[PDB]
């Protein structure tokens, strides 16, 4: 399947 | 006994053909967005395939 990787990373 | 009078009926029949067809992917199915899980599955690929 289309499998989009994550950019960046984010901390709440 | 001879028959004298007859009459005309028209029965149904429902019979099916096929049925939906569905695809499962191992891969998505068992892990999806993570690394670890596919490292660990590589080694039961031929259950996938």
């Amino acid at each position: 399947n289309f499998r989009v990787q994550p950019t960046e990373s984010i901390v709440r | 006994a001879i028959p004298t009078n007859f009459t005309i009926s028209v029965t149904t029949e429902i019979l099916p053909v096929s049925m939906t067809k569905t695809s499962v992917d191992c891969t998505m199915y068992i892990c999806g967005d993570s690394t670890e899980c596919s490292n660990l599955l590589l080694q039961y690929g031929s259950f996938c395939t």
